[PDB]
DNA sequence: AAGTCAAGTACTTACGCCTGGTCATTACTAGTACTGCC
DNA sequence: GGCAGTACTAGTAGAAAGTACTTGACTT
RNA sequence: AUAAAGACCAGGC
């Protein structure tokens, strides 16, 4: 990071969302259909997974942005599906709601008073109000006529409106609603009770008839169960007053079901007051158009990417778009269409997850496409989110070195040439930094790179001494124009005894295992130094122990490492009050003799 | 050029445009031309002089 | 040390041949390579030095396969290998063997045959080293404080038998 | 178990303010604990 | 020209509501080591950009120690913005804070 | 094919023969010291599968 | 369904006149004790006579240099907020700008500067640039070229045109180097 | 400043009204016009956006992709310091169907 | 995320509270070493007064405000001294709760004063007393935890650092990291070793306790059968 | 007929870091172009 | 000159535990 | 002028 480029914004909060149809209809740039990687002669094919409009690829300019590989951050893609299907992440949630709604009235199998009760209770739970959530449950004053039920919903509405009115009126809850842990406890509990719902119930309470239940066939094809004798008679009295069915009809059911109960799911699927007033339907989770990442995340090096899975989805997609074209100019043609639906939904489910594909003989592990690729050893995040590959750091074997005052270390010249640190040229460095730029990277102490005012980075790897002096006499100079006059060059400086370096050793297990020390060059060897009382805090030895060596890249980082994470301030460990420091064997075995009486 | 150091991050016109006549424009130009020369600003001041002469006289 | 490298040329008419051609090419890299396309036996080859140069016909240029490693090495022998066939086949596989002078520095895990693994802190001069009554200076000094913990009495009794055997 | 947590996070439309340090390392500004709680202001003599 | 005007008045009103007056602050009056590590870090990084100096500098080159001398003589135009978990904040001037 | 067996080490067998593991059968003899010479010739291994099991018996 | 999605889309986004503006810029450390001059020499001086997207026109100066204070209190000793990563100080402030914004349909005066065979380059009030393409030339008007050394235009009456030439704005060009105002011929 | 400002530190471009990073891009400008950048998600095709008389834009809103298609809208964006692997999260998680929107400050 | 705030209270990241004060005193372990060395600090009173400099810690500090409340609390404590809190009034909270810790002098903890006045009662010693206890209470007022210290990380590392030292099998009941991890991670439920400690009565004796253990000790039907001959 | 209690089971889970080495670029199989004998 | 064997190429195919969530039997 | 990943074995703390 350079302190010459300030960031003009930050991120206070983040919120989630679900891609819908029209969002990705206007999001991507081009539609790709054929399952080809690239044709011969080595150039990107049009309409392929490596389409040139999805970012630069193999030193070829992009077709969307028009820049090279370094300046093109990629572009989002999409593939078209013939029929919409669900996602493997939400299928466990849709199974509960598909086994819930009535197939005739398109409502839930409960009655309206209790469903509205849970809806208006979650209406209170959206805000930080909990004192009245249970007072509303005891409001039952007054088989059952619909008049007193509608009036009951009226008094509940006035009760909730009055509750939110007085809570928002006097300092209790903000207009955006409060969010804590105790409110999420009862929300995740009441919604979990909302999933302990009708699943153990029978006939619908709104309309007096049962409904055929669904049976999940464990990963691909929730099925529909056949009816029995004591219920077909119910099909004959409702007029008095196990089978693969289809895929899109599930959406046909969930559409009307999520329309006749919009106010309920409005509060169930929202953990905050809906200020935008949007409608939640079945088109959100039901994916109709896939999304492929840009080619920058799809480099070939072999099919070392999701290509061998997206090409399978596009292959079945091309086979099935020739099916309805075969039936246009109008049996096994129906069985292969049913199997096409099953093999294309299992295909996209194989792309997202790796626990639902039919597979084949032992594959030495299937390729991790997206999710199992996002979890290499159960949460890949531990590779690029928690622990990073830090820059400007050294690592070598340590060796004992007395005469160092318990706060410095010894750094080899080989480490005093590679590592560096930026320092802006000022009026208090014209006498010392000029010696560095004249010296150069190899001979200590010098400068390896000079950062211009225009961002361009110059180095001194293969430049001569006359060129070093040329940049020296032209080092402390005003900028080229006014827009760049605010700063000057930031000449890099390898290391000096006024710099700070933090020592670390795996496995670090306590606060004192990473201390900030001063440095001191020692042109003697290529290994690191340490003090006797210092190796006792790191729980280290000298039988070949290898530990790391970090290096800050900010002046404020030097302050924290020299005044807060310093070694002398870490004399006492915050565990039991015992100082983890002190000479170990040699300087104590000489104390019994030096401070003795038989020593004149 | 085209950086947060040179260009503002967020800009918003505070109040609706209230019209000013030629007298206010003439007083404005004559005020902050004497109050600007108290490197690239000279090329801009030379363009303020043109609108200051035309709305006052003939070139 | 001894680090053997196996170079295979021409990544079916062969186009990459060991050696040079006929057109213009820069000089100053003839100290290691010969006119036959093989390096001299004994030259000093550090990181970024020519080991084998090849002449391509599709580009009509002699490109040099560089040598990038950790430590500089000395060439000791270069093997030539050509697959046997009824027809004549030009060599396309060369086996070269290096050697690295590993001077014993500090930090090497010097030890004995008793299990006391240690490293070297600093190599002291002989004149700053304690000298015996005869005048010898023990080239190695091990810490006497590791014995109450390592419990390695073998390096004491064997040290008696060692001196008693050398006398 | 970030997959199952992603399900229950987007299903309820979660809007987190990235206050926990594990969330202040994904993007973050500095941190919440330590020297990341307070901020720095600077007085200027002229208006 | 009307929407962000109310938004601006909301920003100023909420900020003034979070701002606690001068005589009501009831926090510790001693310079914390975190604010000390940040006043030495921010000022050293501040003076590194050729800032106007308020103390005598003789042959010194380490900006970190320069900030230590600035804090030793209390010649820095900087005020600590101590936040509260509820959202309020105090403005504690470094000149008023005592050090050890 | 048997060259691949001794090269990579893992056996691609149809019959699924007796031993439980599937890899870890060949060892690259570095031939660094005569003690490493004799060590590989008097070698005993319980099995690379027990390296994953976390018992202490 | 459609009307609800338009509600989702509408909430997705949720001749010299003076206008007050509120901006949010940085501040250099060398201008610590003199912040107003720093802001002027960093975001105000390179802004005048440069087209701005927000106001939609050419800036012709500034007025009302009031730096917004971070602590709502009567002293001139204000305070600026420094970011935790750079010594620069991000501060709000309001300022009035006299902007020149020619809109489409307005009638404006011009001064002849270029008389070509298919285009007229003119300087409106000697400061800005304007153009009139060949498709905006009346059929009655005829161009005559000079063989001695440039050319001239002939109106419907049959005489050359005068220097003072008034027309109507067609379109304002922004992405170019200098603001160019296109002209119409028939309304 | 070590786990972020050493390797992952990249100043990407974040949209304001949409709040995503991957969707914004830089259109192909003219020979005179340079430095164009916008968010193409909130934008719409020019021919589809038409019109209380007929409204006209300053032709600076208009931007065009390399394919030649004409667009209008989606301009509010800024530069924000962000780890690049978080942009990888925005891309990889978008392949699952999940959307991450970030609201920058101000607003 | 849990840490000390400026209100002198440890709380999580979002803002929810954990405890109103760090260990009741908000003092760091790295500084509570000489807090109980009354004879040591008394022997070196001059140097401590030289480095603490109490003569410069009176401007922004209140002295008598906390001393009055501490005098009243110490008065009622020794006034009853008979029954635990199940019949004790709460009208006098600790002298640190209602007062500012790092602003009001004399506002100290309870056991610290109980051993302070006891140490003073067991000696008579040439430095005076009103200045010795002033430097002592000032020492307690300059040993608090700095507001902002990362507390939960220290609590996480100080409880696992010695766990590496003593990860073994035994050294009567399960012990070590198999139990230390079980209490925290396994969502403690019906456990492998249900323990319960019972304080015995005074008038009862050995022949009164063995009848109790024989009474509760379960006996299955198998403990009585010696031989089964099923024919 | 519905609510509760008990059983199956799906998978979800488990040290810190680093240096080397090989290794393999898929194997079985069938359509087709080229060479030599009759 | 026509038939057929042979080799080269492109395409395709048995072992650790700990807990809550779902579901079938049971009894009122 | 260039150089990326996962699979198995051995080894250091
Ligand atoms: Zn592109
Ligand atoms: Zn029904
Ligand atoms: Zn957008």
């Amino acid at each position: 990071m350079d302190i010459s480029k300030p960031v003009g914004s930050e991120i206070t909060s983040v919120d989630f969302g679900i891609l819908t149809a029209k969002e990705i209809r206007n999001l991507s740039a081009k539609q790709i259909t054929n399952p080809t990687v690239l044709d011969n002669l080595g150039h990107p094919v049009s309409g392929g997974l490596y389409d040139l409009a999805l970012g630069a690829f193999l030193r070829n300019l992009c077709s969307t942005c028009g820049l090279d590989e370094k300046f093109c951050p990629g572009h989002q893609g999409h593939i078209e599906l013939p029929v919409p299907c669900y996602n493997p992440l939400f299928f466990n949630q849709l199974y509960i709601y598909l086994r819930a709604s009535c197939l005739f009235c398109h409502h839930f199998r409960l009655k309206s008073v209790e469903v509205h009760r849970y809806a208006c209770k979650l209406r209170l739970l959206q805000y930080g109000l909990i004192d009245e959530s249970y007072k509303l449950d005891e409001i039952t004053l007054g088989d059952i006529s619909s008049t007193l039920l509608n009036e009951l919903k009226s008094k509940r509405s006035e009760y909730v409106d009055m509750a939110i009115a007085k809570a928002l009126s006097d300092g209790r809850t903000t207009e955006r609603g409060s969010f804590t842990a105790t409110v999420n406890d009862e929300r995740k509990k009441l919604v979990h009770e909302f999933h302990k719902k009708l699943l153990s119930r029978g006939k619908c309470d709104n309309c007096g008839m049962f409904s055929p239940k669904f049976r999940k066939d464990g990963f691909t094809k929730i099925f529909e169960t056949a009816l029995n004798e004591k219920q077909i008679t119910n099909n004959r009295v409702k007029g008095f007053i196990s089978t693969y069915i289809l895929s899109t009809e599930v959406k046909n059911i969930l559409d009307t079901v999520f329309r006749k109960e919009q106010c309920v799911l409005q509060y169930v699927f929202h953990s905050r007051p809906n200020l935008s007033r949007k409608l939640v339907k079945a088109d959100s989770f039901f994916m109709d158009v896939l999304v492929v990442p840009p080619t920058r995340f799809r480099l070939p090096s072999h099919e070392n990417s999701q290509n061998q899975l997206l090409s399978k989805v596009l292959t079945t997609s091309l086979l099935i778009r020739d099916l309805n074209d075969d039936l246009s100019k109008l049996r096994v043609i129906f069985s292969r269409l049913m199997n096409a639906f099953v093999t294309i939904q299992n295909d996209v489910n194989a792309f997202i997850d790796s626990t639902k594909a039919q597979g084949r003989t032992s594959g030495k592990v299937p390729i991790p496409g997206v999710k199992q690729a996002l979890e290499k050893k159960e949460g890949l995040f531990r590779k690029h989110m928690m622990g990073k590959r830090v820059n400007y750091a050294a690592r070598s074997v340590i060796s004992p070195d007395p005469n160092i005052e318990t706060n410095e270390i010894g750094v080899p010249p080989v480490f005093a040439v590679k590592l560096t640190y930026p320092e802006p040229v000022t009026a208090y460095n014209i006498a010392e930094l000029r010696q560095a730029v004249i010296n150069g990277p190899d001979k200590w102490p010098g400068a390896t790179q000079i950062q211009n005012e225009d961002g361009s980075l110059v180095s001194l790897i293969g430049m001569s001494v006359e060129q070093r002096k040329a940049l020296a006499n032209q080092l402390l100079t005003p900028s080229s124009n006014v827009s760049t006059h605010t700063l000057n060059k930031k000449v890099y400086r390898h290391i000096k005894n006024r710099d700070v370096v933090l020592m670390n050793r795996q496995p670090t297990l306590h606060k004192a295992s990473m201390m900030g020390h001063k440095v001191r060059v020692l042109p003697n060897e290529k290994t690191l130094r340490l003090h006797y009382a210092n190796t006792g805090a790191y729980n280290a030895d000298f039988d070949g122990d290898e530990m790391n060596m970090h290096f800050p890249q900010n002046e404020n980082a030097r302050a924290e490492a020299l005044n807060l994470a310093n070694t002398d301030s870490q004399y006492l460990t915050p565990t039991s009050g015992s100082p983890v420091r002190g000479l170990i064997q040699d300087h104590i075995s000489a104390g019994v003799w030096l401070t003795s009486k038989d020593s004149f | 050029t085209a950086t947060t150091l040179n260009t503002p991050v967020v800009i918003h016109a505070t109040q609706l445009p209230q019209h000013v006549s030629t007298d206010e424009v003439l007083q404005f130009l004559e005020s902050f031309i004497d109050e600007k020369e108290n490197t690239n600003l000279s090329s801009s001041i030379s363009q303020l002089k043109r609108i200051q002469r035309d709305f006052k006289g003939l070139p | 040390m001894y680090k053997t490298e196996k170079v295979d040329l021409a990544l079916d008419p062969i186009t990459q041949h060991f050696g040079f051609g006929n057109d213009e090419w820069p000089k100053e890299w003839l100290e290691k390579l010969d006119e036959d396309g093989l390096p001299y036996i004994g030259t000093y080859v550090e990181e970024g030095d020519p080991i084998c140069a090849y002449f391509d016909d599709t580009l009509n240029k002699t490109k040099i396969k560089t040598y990038h490693s950790s430590e500089p090495a000395y060439i000791e022998e270069v093997n030539l290998i050509g697959d046997e066939s009824n027809k004549f086949q030009e060599l396309q596989t060369v086996s070269i063997k290096y050697r690295i002078r590993r001077t014993p520095q500090i930090g090497d895990k010097f030890s004995s045959r008793h299990g006391q693994k240690g490293v070297c802190s600093r190599k002291w001069p002989t004149i700053d080293m304690p000298f015996s009554e005869t005048g010898i200076q023990p080239d190695i000094i091990i810490n006497p404080h590791a014995f109450p913990s390592r419990m390695t009495i073998g390096m004491f009794v064997e040290s008696l038998a060692g001196k008693a055997g050398a006398l | 178990t970030t997959c199952q947590f992603l399900t229950k996070a987007v299903l309820d439309n979660e809007r987190e303010q990235l206050d926990s340090p594990s969330a202040r390392i994904v993007v973050g500004k500095l941190n919440n604990v330590g020297t990341g709680s307070f901020d720095v202001l600077a007085k200027v003599p002229n208006a | 020209p009307e929407d962000f005007q109310q938004h601006e008045q909301i920003r100023r009103k909420t900020l003034k509501e979070k701002a606690i007056p001068k005589d009501q602050r009831a926090t510790t009056p001693y310079m914390t080591k975190y604010e000390r590590a940040r006043i030495l870090g921010t000022r050293a990084l501040q003076i590194s950009m050729n800032a106007p100096v308020f103390v005598d500098l003789e042959g010194e080159t380490d900006p970190l120690r320069i900030a230590m001398k600035e804090l030793a003589e209390k010649k820095i135009p900087l005020v600590i913005r101590r936040y509260l978990p509820d959202g309020s904040f105090e403005d504690w001037s470094v000149e008023e804070l005592i050090v050890d | 094919k048997m060259q691949y067996f001794l090269s990579t080490g893992n056996l691609v067998s149809q019959s699924g023969l007796d031993l439980q593991q599937v890899s870890g059968y060949t060892v690259v003899a570095e031939k660094i010291n005569f003690y490493r010479f004799i060590s590989h010739f008097r070698m005993v291994h319980r099995g690379s599968f027990f390296a994953q099991l976390k018992t202490t018996t | 369904n459609e009307n609800r999605e338009t509600a989702r889309f509408i909430k997705k986004h949720k001749c010299i006149v003076r206008v007050p503006i509120a901006l949010y810029v940085s501040l250099a450390p060398m201008y610590l004790e003199n912040p107003l001059q720093g802001v002027m020499k960093q975001h105000l001086n390179p802004l005048v006579m440069k087209y701005n997207n927000k106001v939609g026109g050419v800036v012709l100066g500034y007025e009302g240099l009031k730096i917004l204070d971070a602590d709502p209190l009567d002293t001139s000793e204000k305070l600026i907020k420094i970011t935790p990563d750079t010594p620069f100080g991000f501060t709000w402030c309001h300022v009035n700008l006299y902007v020149w914004q020619p809109q489409v349909g307005d009638v404006l005066e011009g001064y002849i500067f270029i008389q070509s065979a298919s285009h007229i380059g003119l300087l409106i009030h000697d400061a800005f640039n304007a153009s009139i393409k060949k498709n905006n030339i009346p059929v009655d008007w005829t161009f005559v070229h000079n063989d001695v050394e440039l050319g001239h235009w002939v109106d419907s009456n049959g005489e050359p045109i005068d220097g003072k030439l008034r027309f109507t704005v067609r379109n304002v060009h922004t992405t170019g180097r200098v603001v160019s105002v296109d002209g119409t011929l028939i309304s | 400043d070590r786990l972020l400002n050493s390797s992952d530190y990249t100043q990407a471009s974040v949209c304001r009204e949409c709040g995503s990073i991957l969707t914004t891009q830089q259109s192909v400008p003219r020979i005179g016009s340079i430095s164009t950048v916008c968010c193409r998600r909130c934008s719409m095709r020019f021919e589809d956006a038409k019109k209380g008389e007929k409204i006209f834009i300053d032709d600076s809103q208009i931007w065009e992709d390399g394919q030649g298609n004409k667009f209008v809208g989606g301009n509010e964006t800024t530069t924000v310091a962000i780890p690049f692997v978080l942009k990888y999260l925005d891309s990889e998680l978008s392949a699952m169907g999940i959307r991450l929107r970030y609201n920058v400050e101000p607003k | 995320g849990v840490h000390v705030s400026y209100d002198n209270s440890i709380r999580d990241a979002d803002g929810t509270l954990v405890q109103f004060m760090y260990g009741g005193d908000a003092i760091d372990i790295t500084k509570e070493s000489h807090m109980t060395q009354f004879e040591f600090c008394l022997d070196n009173y001059y140097a401590l007064l030289k480095k603490y400099n109490p003569s410069a810690l009176i401007e922004h500090l209140d002295v008598e405000s906390a001393l009055k409340y501490s005098k009243k609390t110490l008065k009622y404590r020794k006034k009853h001294s008979k029954e635990p809190h199940y019949k004790q009034s709460v009208k006098y909270d600790p002298v640190l709760a209602k007062y500012n810790p790092a602003k009001y002098l004399g506002s100290v903890s309870e056991n610290f004063q109980d051993k302070l006045e006891s140490f003073l009662d067991k000696n008579s010693k040439g430095v005076n007393e009103k200045k010795f206890r002033a430097l002592m209470q000032l020492k307690y007022m300059r040993s608090l935890i700095n507001p902002g210290e990362a507390v939960g990380i220290i609590a996480s590392q100080s409880v696992g650092e010695p766990s590496t030292q003593m990860t073994l099998n035994t050294f009567n009941v399960t012990l070590g990291i198999p139990r230390l991890r079980e209490i925290v991670m396994t969502a403690s439920a019906a456990i492998k070793t249900p323990q319960m400690t019972l304080p015995i009565w005074n008038d009862v004796s050995d022949e009164q306790a063995d009848t109790f253990c024989k009474s509760i000790s379960k006996v299955l039907l198998s403990e009585v059968i010696d031989k089964v001959i099923v024919t």
